[PDB]
């Protein structure tokens, strides 16, 4: 396997400088004419290029950053790095490292990284808040829709289960939104009328960057 | 810089149907070497994005006979004959001609399936969100189809548009329809203000709303 690597930071303040560092197997940065770079793409958004490193220290940038940006290597060790300094929240973005080779099984991105999850916020870590949602009653039907709402926390991400995961059919669980700069996400789970209240439906909420975790039953009005 | 223009910006397509999608550049995508970089990535729900097409015409491996690419100069096409449902994701065009290196906005190649009313379910703010100070009004607008369903919320009669934060689902890959969330945020002030809270979908080219309402001076 003909690998990419990125790691670094994760999260940012405004004003900081954004750097990652690109590990490579399965192929060197010594070889005429190999090529690694940076694409970016933020949240529900495309995919922006960002500038590109040769063997031969060649660099290419894209020039709506090239006073931010610096790409470099380091040739004994098979690593690349990128520099942005002066950030904001705009930087937010998974930051992939991709091979492009010159001159002739090259000249595409055939191989990606996984890619890292850079957040750019000046908010300060939050546990969040959840709120059960029991329906009106009465409201009304063969089908009741039960929800949780998961409020104020920073950063991404967040897991939410129903009944421990012994309810996984029925259930949507929605992208976060940020109402800044914190995230809020829902969740809506739906049992027969049979099921629910003459049975106890609770919403498991962790968050790993504050090693909360949480449970919320949902109790009827 | 040269711009990629994509067309269209949403596909949904049948399986077993034909696919097209146009990428027109901005400027020749001819490399002064005579080539052309011309690439197609596809890219799925939480993964990279994965090379289709290279050099505008070939398939990078693994890719099946049923993906081509044609195209010269800045009128560029890929097809896919008779989709599957592994095909369905977001679909790239790329020029590695002319720095800086360019991506189209993007293809959504998703399922067609008949339309369906979204099962609407209002929730007013719990007890405890009101004793830490806030208000949140949560409407699931769930497993409708196609996916620009168009919510509004009205306050006492009023329609009101201000502090309202939609979700939107991925496509179910099970029932091929898609969910929402709509989340109406107030004061507990301006929240303890009003009575009647109505969240009512539209879909489409309709005529007649979904409504699901409460009243507090019932709650
Ligand atoms: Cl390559």
């Amino acid at each position: 396997q003909v690998t990419l690597k990125e790691s670094g930071p994760g999260i940012l303040k405004p004003s900081q400088t954004l750097s990652l560092t690109c590990s490579l197997s399965g192929f060197s940065l010594r070889t005429s004419g190999m090529g690694v770079g940076w694409i970016r793409q933020p949240s529900g958004k495309g995919l922006e290029w960002l500038a590109h490193i040769w063997w031969d220290d060649d660099k290419n940038y894209n020039p709506s950053l090239k006073s931010q940006l610096t790409i470099s290597k380091d040739t004994s060790r098979n690593q690349v790095f990128l520099k942005i300094t002066s950030v904001d929240t705009a930087d937010t973005a998974t930051y992939y490292c991709v091979r492009r080779a010159h001159n002739v099984l090259g000249d595409w991105f055939a191989y990606w990284g996984q890619g890292t999850l850079v957040t750019v916020s000046a908010a300060k870590t939050t546990a969040p808040s959840v709120y059960p949602l029991a329906p009106v009653c009465g409201g009304t039907g063969s089908s009741v829709t039960l929800g949780c709402l998961v409020k104020g926390y920073f950063p991404e991400p967040v897991t939410l289960t129903w009944n421990s995961g012994s309810l996984s059919s029925g259930v949507h669980t929605f992208p976060a939104v940020l109402q800044s700069g914190l995230y809020t996400l829902s969740s809506s789970v739906t049992v027969t009328s049979s099921t629910w209240p003459s049975q106890s439906i609770t919403c498991n909420v962790a968050h790993p960057a504050s090693s909360t975790k949480v449970d919320k039953k949902i109790e009827p009005r | 810089d040269v711009l990629m223009t994509q067309t269209p910006l949403s596909l949904p397509v049948s399986l077993g149907d034909q696919a097209s999608i146009s990428c027109r550049s901005s400027q020749s995508i001819v490399h002064s070497n005579g080539n052309t970089y011309l690439e197609w990535y596809l890219q799925k729900p939480g993964q990279s994005p994965k090379l289709l097409i290279y050099k505008v015409s070939n398939r990078f491996s693994g890719v099946p006979d049923r993906f081509s690419g044609s195209g010269s100069g800045t009128d560029f096409t890929l097809k896919i004959s008779r989709v599957e449902a592994e095909d369905l994701g977001v679909y790239y065009c790329f020029q590695g001609s002319h720095v800086p290196l360019t991506f189209g906005a993007g293809t959504k190649l998703e399922i067609k399936r008949a339309d369906a009313a979204p099962t609407v379910s209002i929730f007013p703010p719990s007890s405890e969100q009101l004793t830490s100070g806030g208000a949140s009004v949560v409407c699931f607008l769930n497993n409708f189809y196609p996916k620009d369903i168009n919510v509004k919320w009205k306050i006492d009669g009023s329609e009101r548009q201000n502090g309202v934060l939609n979700s939107w689902t991925d496509q179910d890959s099970k029932d091929s329809t898609y969910s929402m969330s709509s989340t109406l945020t107030l004061t507990k002030d301006e929240y303890e203000r009003h009575n009647s809270y109505t969240c009512e979908a539209t879909h489409k080219t309709s005529t007649s709303p979904i409504v699901k309402s409460f009243n507090r001076n019932e709650c």
